[PDB]
């Protein structure tokens, strides 16, 4: 007997935008 | 000013203050300063305009 | 007396892959 856990790929989309002058 | 059992009379003094506008502004936003972090000669520093 | 850093609030410039 030998139980194991194999990792399987995935992903989450992340958009980013700027803030001119930090305002 | 007069008080009978069948008749009365009163006077009231009202004073009004009317603001006359010069300009009216309708579409407005509030500013929120966030700034920027800077790591300098070991020290972390928050910088703002 | 050295020149110091520059900041311009550009996110794209600081992307790490
Ligand atoms: C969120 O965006 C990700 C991008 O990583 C989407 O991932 C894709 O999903 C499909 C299945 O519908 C896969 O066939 C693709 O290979 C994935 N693309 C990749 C890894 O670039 C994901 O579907 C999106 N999620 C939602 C809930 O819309
Ligand atoms: C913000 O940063 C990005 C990345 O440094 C700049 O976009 C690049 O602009 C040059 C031309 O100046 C192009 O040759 C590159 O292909 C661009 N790279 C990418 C990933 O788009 C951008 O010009 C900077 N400034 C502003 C105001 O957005």
């Amino acid at each position: 007997s030998l139980r194991m856990q194999h990792p399987v790929p995935k992903y989450v989309e992340v958009n980013m935008t700027s803030i001119p002058q930090g305002v | 000013t007069h008080s009978s059992p069948t008749a009365t009379a009163w006077e009231i003094g009202l004073y009004y203050e009317l603001v006359i506008p010069k300009h009216i502004y309708l579409n407005n936003w509030n500013v929120v300063n966030i700034g920027h972090l800077v790591k300098s000669a070991g020290q972390l520093t928050h910088v703002t305009i | 007396q050295v020149l110091g850093p520059v900041i311009d609030w550009n996110v794209t410039q600081r992307a790490v892959y």
